[PDB]
């Protein structure tokens, strides 16, 4: 084992576990009982004060997941493997959990107190069931870092054999990528998961078709006091990205007090501002790179009708890459699916774009989020994100992409 | 006969040292008991004498069968000793106990004085016994079991326990143990025999292992006495809650009065406290004698007879559906209660008025689902079924348009006025024909003056000019006039960054009168468009 530690003068994760569902709780206590028995896991005495949230993901079969996302904060660096910028031009990535690898290499013993978790009670009829990690968590970010070496090593020989193929590891994931066709992609990754699997090991994305989608502007026959003042607001709003956006011509049109309803007729040069407007949003921005040392932040806009709409910046103004996102089959009657759904989807992009994971700004109540994100979250990682009131404009503006 | 039980590895905080307090006098009474208690205890095992090795020292006391006590005050050690992963601090809701056909309470007694400490540790507890008047060296201990009143003892304690049952809760699945501070609520459904000699296989079990038990001598009998509930063998109710009367109330005694009337008014039908709470208006002490008007002489009576009332519920039965039922009483109260069969509760409850900036029922509604939703899964590990006084299409209708993410797990509709409704709905569109006011108002943020008037396209005009108001007033108070001064069909625009907040939001009460009286005002017209345009 590796000596591994936490940032200068950090301590150890005292997170509150949330409340979970029975069935949810036979699942964990499940998991937890064999884990157990196989030294994965052993249970701990009051003297270790520090704790993880774990809950429960979805076969019938459950699967753990333990949110380190305070551990890893606090956790030393080690300067994971440098992104590969072709990645995103691939045809198609399929991402494998490569979380079980862990379970082998044990885990520095001076560091388990710190992964330390609970499985709650129903009723608090009972205090929680106490245990720490023996071994690598998933999850954990030290772990695919500290099995870096023999990650590599069982790649190479399928690297060498298709070389066309590139791989790149997120946590517990394996992003693979290619441009063979559909089926010769497949069969080639099973070609992958195969050789994985004599190992230890266990279990659909098109990069290069994602869109970097403008804004259109509304087309009239004809035009009303209100049409062109939401117009005007519109662009208005969006002289902040393109400071090359006129509204003066329009603006003059609006002059007097006449009823919203009234047509006003567009005088040629309003015209041509118009014109010369659309012109500008054709492209995005200029001038806006990405910073690998800056944060990454994504902000949702829920559209309505099932519709989100995304942007990863870090500067304000400045996108990386802009979105909409609209509702799956299935979750019709539920804004908090939807989201979680985005959120994963989104995470994933921010992932294969630049191998790291957005900060985001979610439209929704602490307490709702907390409640029930659970329930729909499929991914291994978990981003970072804090709750917000989604100013009126930034939304009417994007419900504007084409 | 102390423990065989294995120690738990004790440390102190981050690189600090055991106390070191002198010891406060005492008089040769005092000190003639504490030397006589330290004697037992010296020989149950509990403390050992030590000697000059130990710079470490706590403060004992004497306390008084008005017979002597003794107290040691650990009150240091603790802030120097380490953090322990905190002790359950969730206590059971009787609604969440399953029926069982036999429940006894085995209270564990002499609880940490019977486990070990941590032999390392020890020397840390070290405490002296004064001589006759502060004349030098007298006795000396230290302890070797959990100290009543040291920072780990209850986590500690806890944790032995818990290890001492995973056998027995292994062997015997379908028998259920509450564990709670030093007390095992033991309940099964095996037969009044097999069951008494399951119980006393436990207790067995635990003697087994240095932890004394109650046997059907000092055993708590039903109903059982807990957190003002009396617990049944088919049914819990509420202890009595008993309001003194008097003809001299204070101040200290009329909060106190209003506190447990509000607590009352979760299980009670009908308790108020409006008039009562009006008495604290201007009070100038706790002690202050405040006369009941009128009005607080009778709400007190009224209460007086609800709480002579007798509610009870029932227990949970897994097998059963689990539905819960809001009723809105009030603007933002909400009353709730749950259960599986009809009238058969198994707990209510109701939510204070959440005096907010600005919401509406439907937003209100939702978050009364989400707190009964965590308060469900926690007592219950399940989630309500729920019969909400809205309509599909009016839930539909707002959710599926409101910028928040927002969701109410399965429930259906139950019509039990009133209902919750959109009080009003902004036009999606200009309304044609419908006048068109330009509002607007500024107002000097210094001065608090300002005026807020509109013009519109049919001629009609108006301002005011108004004293106290930051441009948020006049703003709003703008529209306010154009609001007042229509029809029942009204385009308003606006340049307020506020008002495009109202838009997204169409909100139905709020903090501010303004807004207030804006909204009723909205609610009035038959039709209302309002528009935002840039400022300037
Ligand atoms: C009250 C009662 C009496 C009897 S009998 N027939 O033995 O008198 C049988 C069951 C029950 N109870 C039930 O059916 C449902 O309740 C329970 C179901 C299981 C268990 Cl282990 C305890 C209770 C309790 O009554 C209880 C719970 C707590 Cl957290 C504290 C105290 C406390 N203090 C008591």
């Amino acid at each position: 084992t590796v000596p591994v530690k936490l940032k200068p003068g950090m301590d150890g994760p005292k997170v509150k576990q949330w409340p979970l569902t029975e069935e949810k709780i036979k699942a964990l206590v499940e998991i937890c009982t064999e884990m157990e028995k196989e030294g994965k896991i052993s249970k701990i005495g009051p003297e270790n004060p520090y704790n993880t949230p774990v809950f429960a993901i979805k076969s019938t079969k459950w699967r753990k997941l333990v949110d380190f996302r305070e551990l890893n904060k606090r956790t030393q660096d080690f300067w994971g493997i440098p992104h590969p910028a072709g990645l995103k031009k691939n045809k198609s990535v399929t991402v494998l959990d490569v979380g079980d690898a862990y379970f082998s290499v044990p885990l520095d013993e001076d560091f388990r107190k710190y992964t330390a978790f609970t499985i709650p009670s129903i009723n608090n009829e009972t205090p929680g069931i106490r245990y720490q990690y023996n071994v690598l968590p998933q999850g954990w970010k030290g772990s695919p870092a500290i099995f870096q070496s023999s990650m590599t090593k069982i790649l190479e020989p399928f690297r060498k054999q298709n070389p066309d193929i590139v791989i790149y590891q997120y946590m517990d994931d394996l992003y693979v990528g290619s441009d063979l066709e559909i089926g010769q992609h497949r069969t080639k990754i099973e070609e992958l998961r195969q050789h994985l699997l004599r190992w230890g090991l266990t279990t659909e994305l098109h990069p290069d078709k994602w869109t970097v989608q403008p804004i259109v502007l509304p087309e009239k026959d004809s035009w009303t006091v209100n049409d062109i003042q939401k117009l005007v607001g519109k662009l208005n709003w969006a002289s902040q990205i393109y400071p090359g956006i006129k509204v003066r011509q329009l603006c003059k049109l609006l002059r007097g007090t006449k009823a919203l309803t009234e047509v006003i007729p567009l005088t040629e040069e309003a015209e041509l501002e118009l014109a010369e407007n659309r012109e500008i949003l054709k492209e995005p921005v200029h001038g806006v790179y990405y910073d690998p040392s800056k944060d990454l932040i994504a902000e949702i806009q829920k559209q309505g009708q099932g519709q989100w709409t995304y942007q990863i910046y870090q500067e304000p103004f400045k996108n990386l890459k802009t979105g909409k996102y609209a509702r799956m089959r299935g979750a019709h009657t539920n804004d908090v699916k939807q989201l979680t759904e985005a959120v994963q989807k989104i995470t994933t992009e921010s992932i294969v774009i630049w191998g790291k994971t957005p900060k985001f700004k979610l439209p929704i109540q602490k307490e709702t989020w907390e409640t029930w994100w659970t329930e729909y979250w499929q991914a291994t990682w978990i981003p970072e994100w804090e709750f917000v009131n989604t100013p009126p404009l930034v939304k009417l503006w994007y419900q504007l992409e084409k | 006969p102390i423990s065989p039980i294995e120690t738990v590895p004790v440390k102190l905080k981050p690189g600090m040292d055991g106390p070191k307090v002198k010891q406060w006098p005492l008089t040769e009474e005092k000190i003639k008991a504490l030397v006589e208690i330290c004697t037992e205890m010296e020989k149950e095992g509990k403390i050992s004498k030590i000697g000059p090795e130990n710079p470490y020292n706590t403060p004992v006391f004497a306390i008084k069968s008005t017979k002597w006590r003794k107290l040691v005050d650990f009150r240091e050690l603790n802030k120097r000793t380490q953090d322990f992963w905190e002790v359950q601090l969730g206590i059971p809701h009787p609604a969440g106990l399953k029926k069982n056909k036999s429940v006894t309470v085995l209270d564990v007694g002499d609880a940490y004085f019977s486990v070990p400490l941590d032999e390392d540790f020890r020397k840390y507890t070290a405490f002296t016994i004064p001589s006759i008047n502060n004349e030098t060296p007298g006795i000396r201990y230290q302890y070797n079991v959990l100290p009543q009143g040291w920072k780990g003892s209850p986590a500690i304690f806890q944790s032995s326990m818990t290890k001492i049952l995973e056998p027995f809760r292994k062997q015997n699945p379908d028998i259920v143990i509450y564990q709670y501070m030093d007390d095992l609520y033991v309940g099964s459904d095996l037969e009044i025999g097999q069951h008494r000699t399951k119980i006393e296989e436990l207790r067995q079990h635990l003697l087994r292992w240095g932890l004394t038990t109650p046997d059907k001598k000092h055993q708590k009998e039903p109903p059982f006495l807990w957190m003002g509930y009396e617990l049944h063998p088919d049914k819990w109710t509420v202890q009595p809650i008993v309001l003194p009367e008097k003809d001299s109330w204070t101040v200290n005694d009329i909060q106190k009065l209003v506190g447990k009337l509000n607590w009352a008014s979760q299980i009670y039908p009908g308790i108020k406290v409006r008039q009562l709470c009006k008495l604290l208006r201007g009070t100038k002490a706790l002690t202050e004698v405040i006369p009941l008007t009128e009005e607080a002489e009778l709400e007190l009576a009224e209460n007086r007879e609800i709480l002579k009332e007798p509610v009870h519920g029932v227990y949970y039965d897994p097998s059963k559906d689990l539905i819960a039922e809001i009723q809105k009483q009030g603007q933002g109260q909400w009353t709730y209660q749950i259960y599986q069969e009809p009238f058969k509760n198994l707990k209510t409850g109701k939510y204070a008025r959440m005096r907010g900036a600005h919401t509406n029922d439907v937003k209100q509604l939702t978050e009364a689902v989400q707190k009964i939703t965590t308060e469900s899964i926690v007592i219950w590990g399940k989630t309500p079924k729920f019969k909400l006084p809205i309509q599909k299409e009016t839930w539909e209708t707002w959710w599926t348009e409101y910028w928040q993410a927002t969701w109410i797990p399965e429930w259906e509709f139950v019509n039990t006025p009133p209902l919750v409704k959109l009080w009003y709905q902004l036009e999606k569109e200009p309304i044609v024909g419908a006048e068109t006011f330009y509002v607007d108002g500024a107002a000097n943020r210094e001065t608090k003056l300002g005026k807020a008037g509109y013009v519109t396209n049919r001629g009609r005009q108006k301002v005011v000019t108004l004293t106290d108001t930051t441009n948020q007033k006049t703003e709003l108070q703008a529209i306010y006039l154009a609001l007042q001064d229509s029809g029942l069909e009204v385009n308003i625009v606006t340049d307020s960054q506020y008002a495009l907040g109202i838009i997204q939001a169409q909100p139905d009460q709020s903090e501010s009168e303004l807004v207030n009286q804006i909204i009723e005002q909205l609610i009035k017209k038959e039709k209302v468009y309002l528009a935002w345009v840039p400022a300037h």
